[PDB]
DNA sequence: ACGTGCATAGTCATTCATGA
DNA sequence: TCATGAATGACTATGCACGT
């Protein structure tokens, strides 16, 4: 039996532990913003086929396929995952079409994993867009069994499109969503402007990206937290909910609250003000009605005290419930298998960083595949060219590999080019399909042209990803939904 | 005769609703906890509640009263009613006008109805008798049409109608997305519940009738009865002619 | 609103699941004596490739895919169905090999859906043998994406061997488990007595199958009950654990219980043990120790007093505890739709029957295929002999509808034929390549001649069963375990 | 000798012999693993206590709630001991307290966590050598036609692997070699032949040199303060990998 | 009254960091 | 003290028929 020392056992354990968690569960990769468990649920799905061109799968063979494949822990929380990227309340972006119950903003739980429905959505395409064409690294999953990604493509920025919450270990990340109109034009400034220091870059992104929009709707209070948070990477933004001052037939005013800030619990915040009513801590306050419904949205309803300002009263609902209150911003993401916090500057720039890796990955793949295709065609049209030799030579072979060999000899040519042409069929002796032979091994030198000139100058790369993203923002991009206010 | 609603006396899992009136209020006892839970959001709250059982009800036929009463599902039906049962019956304290029975259109869902069914007639007879008792009929099937708004199928026979007629009428669908099929209520969502079982002017109800007071008491001892073999003989003897009882 | 009466609503509602729950959910297929969850979730694994010849893939995904495309219910429940298949003491033949803890005999639950791995069994390969030769009929599932089969081929009496329980409405079945190679027998006779009636059958049956083989061993008492079963479809059939007898160095003596009956839970059955002495009547026990381990099986060792006879106590606890207990035989079984109480020599017969249908189908499938092969051979054939015109036609061709048009005109052959000469490759132009056509429609019209043959005579039909029977039965057969003793 | 159940938690599967210094108590990870290493364990000597989800750190949280804590309740009953001024290791209900978890992160975790319950308030058991760490295989060697081997890292797994082949054996290139993830995953044999069979198993017995250096490190890292704590991972972390070169 | 086997998931407690 | 979000599932009750 082995002695150990507690010391030398404590600090090797729980290391080991911190920075698993660190790296490997509770913070963003700053390329695509994901978490391991939702990089490897959505590649799961995807490699499913369970994509918007086929109807949604049971949500149970997508944490089936995950966890048997790529994330080695329990199906309940891997549903609650994905789940959660199913919900327009908590996504701004929501990468998952969810078909059946998916729980509400309140305390309505999602229905169970038998019940529902789930699969990629449109932009969730967008995130694995080309991941086929050696785009991204892989490395073997948890048994060596199969290959898994180590990032998406993210084609489009999602890592401050969708934001990130998690707790880690020594410390934790809280980055708020975003409108991606607004992501795409600080995008679009960093390719043009892509000699610009960070001083320079910083001023630009900032007046582009005007704030944080919350899926949740809302209102942002000041200025002064958001340019911190961009700034520092750290930041306190102030968020309000909307109320709206109704007058009555009686002559009855009453508040009505029909936005909330992000993450704030309808449920939770009836019960808030209903408990500091009974209690003595919000007065004025004559009747709590919650008429919100499918059809209406959010719709609370506080009937006030004749004896009582509107106003008054609002801002004691700001003071002592979460009608306002406060995002605690704290830019962390993972950078190169390291945790950091970074500035709005950096979040940018280190994204298009990683397009134009992908679109120099995805060109580079196509230029070799480019080039295997036109060998085997330039050994078939050698064929054609000498098409009364090349058959009478297999007729007359005992073999495929005497036929083989007498190719090569007749033709000059590969080893996989002679295969090729025993691989052809009768069918493509005709003559449109003789033509077509010919056209396609000219618009591949034509493609392969093209390529080459991608891979040589910089300024098409660059272009590439500014008109890609453009047409996903023409499609997938949306209006503001959280309004920005000064103080 | 108005009658306090829960707002933060009455069974946890309930969602009542906000008008005091009984008879204007409804009751939808609904199977399942996922039902349940997109029933309470896709509602009317000012006049709808929902309560969710779970799991099959047990069997007052079969089981004795004090078990019965003891039952968790049994106990949040019969306070949620209000009324009582057997001599202590009063329809004066009926909270609800309405009883809705909502369950999934499978063959389980039509047990729990048979189960509730025989709980209402064995302890709250009146009930059924004054015609507080329906029966919401769960879509089978969506039509989610290309262009056009979707249609909802309650058998498949109108599936084959809304089809044909929509085709004829120059619409199309998918045939990937197509005609969703539902298997339950648990895979429906808010909206959709709303827009079949619970707005009113739409929904398919049909009213519970009491007509041979005494061939009901039989019929009920006979299907839900502690006798197996008049059970076995009674099946065998009537399962061969379901299809013709209408016809 | 329309009017319905409760008596209307109770008979159809109420008849309409007791017919579901008895023909499709509680009670087994006469023909390979699956419910319907059994039989979906052996083909999902089936399907899924979660076979012996690859590693066991996680249970959940046998569980996912089975409620995604055949089974409409809870994750839960199937799980618990799939670990019930793969326990050696519920089953006597487990169709599903079971990876990591899947309980015990005992109150010991098995770990949860993500501990557990699972694949089908040889056997289970055996109840799905060459399904895909339209052997058995086809429907579509719960929402008409995909097909599944109605019945399995069953190449093994599966209903007899493994047995079936089942709660259903108005009834319930109870069928005991057999020996392989007893009920091999029984086949094997009826096989060649397919004129016998049924009074010499069950005479013959009776007599090869001795009786019930349960997994957890144990003892049969008496014949009487056994011969009920067979005769009536009822009997009350006595079981009993073994119990040796030992003395110490002392000299006390102490009772060890090595084997139960069948279904007797190990825990519960210790705990009634404790429960009557502390209770004080089982007297004569001195004391009562588990030294049962993975190692040595069961072992109960219960130590008497020196004034207490061995046989006294023994005597005492088949009267007072589940050491002796009864099954109750119920041999309830779906034929054609229908629930039947059947006699042995039916059970037998039934499934011999089946076997019959299943190889006569396998045939007609073969044959057809058979056919369609030799028939695309043929146009090939007739493409070579005439290879000097065909390939200078389609080279004379504009398009390749051109070039097919032209080939049926001259060679006299279908559009199928014409297709195939179209689709041949290069390949088999050459010397070696023209004669393997030739051969191969030599190599087919032989076994067209042979399937032809077999499905003109009944005697080859049976002779398929029993050789092919003997194979499974050669490979997976295995001594009996339960002891059949006398009064 | 202490009497063993036939007033003590419920998930304690207890063992026969009667005497502490012959007996042992195998605190594991997770009601899978526990149910399944009741079955393999042997019944005489060795004692099951499964704990259930992350253990409450009691470093962090106040004396009132730590007692509260159900698994906590579990492990200071079936030690019998005591803890803190009562703690009294006469009435120690086993010599040898074995503490099985997953050979993942979360299971290196959960045994800091039990460390630290252990150091705080129980400290005697780790002086005298009682505490102990079973060390779980991380895989199965599965040969075609000989009996199956267990490797405790990717090392021994590259030798017994090598071995093996140059002495003639094979291996299925599908089947293969089985890695563990958990002993959630593992029967009740495999188990056995592992980590529960004292010819075979391998234990490492948990020793405490420096007290007062023991006292800070588990503050720092177990503790309250997070910026002490944060700034210790990123001074450490970097050197993990050389504390035994 | 208990076992059987296929059907009809929410609740319960911790780690971890941060701000109310 | 509570929310956040990925990490570490056993227990709870009915239907149904039958035999001790
Ligand atoms: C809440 O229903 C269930 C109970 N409940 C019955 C009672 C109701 C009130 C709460 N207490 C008990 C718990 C239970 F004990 C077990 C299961 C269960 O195992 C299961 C499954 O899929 O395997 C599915 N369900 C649900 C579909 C109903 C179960
Ligand atoms: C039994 O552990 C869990 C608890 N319990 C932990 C405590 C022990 C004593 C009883 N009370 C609490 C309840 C819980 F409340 C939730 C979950 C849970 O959600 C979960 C998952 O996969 O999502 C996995 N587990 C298990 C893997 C550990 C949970
Ligand atoms: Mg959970
Ligand atoms: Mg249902
Ligand atoms: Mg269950
Ligand atoms: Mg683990």
């Amino acid at each position: 039996i082995e002695p150990v020392d507690i010391e030398q056992e404590m600090q090797r354990s729980y290391i080991d532990y911190a920075m698993s968690v660190i790296v490997g569960r509770a913070l963003p990769e700053v390329r695509d913003g994901l978490k391991p468990v939702h990089r490897r649920v959505l590649y799961a799905m995807f490699d499913s086929g369970f994509r918007p061109d086929r109807s949604h799968a049971k949500s149970a063979r997508s944490v089936a396929e995950t966890m048997g494949n790529y994330h080695p822990h329990g199906d309940s929380s891997i549903y609650d995952s994905l789940v959660r990227m199913a919900q327009p309340w908590s996504l701004r972006y929501p990468l998952v079409d969810g078909q059946g119950n998916f729980g509400s903003p309140g305390n309505d739980p999602p229905a169970a994993m038998r019940y529902t429905e789930a699969r990629l959505t449109p932009l969730a395409m967008e995130m694995l867009r080309e991941i086929d064409e050696e785009t991204v690294d892989f490395i073997p999953n948890y048994d060596g069994r199969v290959q898994e990604p180590t990032v998406l493509p993210s084609r489009f920025p999602n890592l401050l499109a969708n934001g990130s919450g998690g707790i880690a270990v020594g410390m934790a990340t809280n980055i708020p969503p975003h409108n991606l109109r607004e992501l795409a034009d600080a995008v679009f400034w960093a390719l043009e402007n892509h000699d610009a220091d960070e001083e320079e870059t910083l001023a630009a992104v900032m007046g582009r990206v005007k704030g944080p929009d919350f899926p949740t709707a809302g209102l942002i209070v000041g200025s002064q937290g958001t340019a911190d948070a961009y700034k520092t990477g750290r930041g306190s933004i102030r968020m309000r909910g909307v109320v709206e001052v109704e007058e009555d037939s009686r002559g009855r005013t009453s508040l009505v609250i029909t936005e909330l800030p992000y993450q704030v619990n309808h449920d939770n915040f009836i019960t808030s003000i209903a408990e500091q009513v009974r209690d003595g801590k919000l007065a004025g306050i004559s009747n709590i009605e919650d008429q919100s419904s499918d059809r209406v949205g959010l719709r609370i309803v506080i009937e006030i005290k004749r004896d009582a300002v509107a106003k008054v009263v609002i801002n004691n609902l700001y003071k002592h419930t979460q009608l306002q209150t406060s995002f605690g911003a704290n830019m962390l993401a993972i950078v190169d298998g390291v945790p950091r916090t970074l500035r709005l500057d950096q979040l940018i720039r280190y994204y298009v960083d990683h397009q134009l890796d992908v679109i120099v990955r995805r060109t580079t793949y196509r230029l070799r595949k480019a080039n295997e295709r036109a060998h085997i065609l330039r050994g078939l049209v050698k064929a054609l060219d000498a098409l009364d030799e090349v058959i009478a030579l297999i007729r007359a072979s005992e073999t495929v590999d005497i036929a083989r060999a007498g190719l090569i000899e007749l033709l000059d040519i590969d080893e996989i080019q002679a295969q090729a042409i025993l691989d052809m069929q009768l069918r493509r002796l005709a003559a449109l399909e003789r033509q077509r032979i010919i056209d396609d091994l000219a618009k591949i030198e034509a493609e392969i042209a093209d390529l080459e000139d991608i891979l040589a100058k910089p300024e098409r790369q660059r272009g590439i990803v500014r008109d890609e993203l453009a047409e996903i923002v023409d499609r997938h991009g949306d209006d503001r939904r959280t309004r920005i206010i000064a103080i | 005769n108005a009658l306090v609603r829960r707002k933060s006396g009455l069974p946890g899992k309930l969602a009542d609703c906000r008008s005091t009136d009984p008879r204007k209020s409804e009751l939808y006892v609904v199977e399942g906890d996922s039902a349940g839970g997109s029933a309470k959001s896709g509602r009317d709250s000012m006049f709808q509640a929902i309560l969710p059982l779970r799991g099959k009800i047990i069997n007052v036929e079969k089981a004795r009263i004090d078990r019965v009463l003891k039952n968790t599902e049994v106990q949040a039906i019969i306070t949620a009613l209000g009324t009582g049962i057997h001599d202590e019956f009063d329809i004066g304290k009926l909270r609800y006008h309405k009883i809705v029975l909502m369950a999934d259109a499978d063959v389980d869902g039509q047990h729990i109805s048979t189960l509730l069914l025989t709980l209402l007639f064995r302890f709250m007879r009146p009930l059924i008798e004054n015609g507080h008792v329906f029966l919401a009929q769960p879509p089978l099937y969506k039509l989610k049409w290309q262009r056009s708004d979707p249609e909802f199928a309650y058998s498949d026979r109108e599936r084959d109608g809304l089809l044909e007629a929509g085709l004829k009428a120059g619409k199309k669908i998918n045939k990937e997305d197509g005609i969703q099929r539902y298997k339950g209520l648990g895979e429906m969502d808010a909206k959709e519940l709303w827009e079949t079982t619970m707005d009113p002017s739409v929904r398919v109800l049909r009213q519970v009738t009491l007509d041979d007071a005494a061939a009901a008491d039989e019929l009920f001892s006979i299907l839900m009865g502690e006798d197996v073999d008049a059970r076995r003989s009674f099946i065998t003897r009537n399962a061969k002619d379901v299809r013709f009882l209408d016809v």
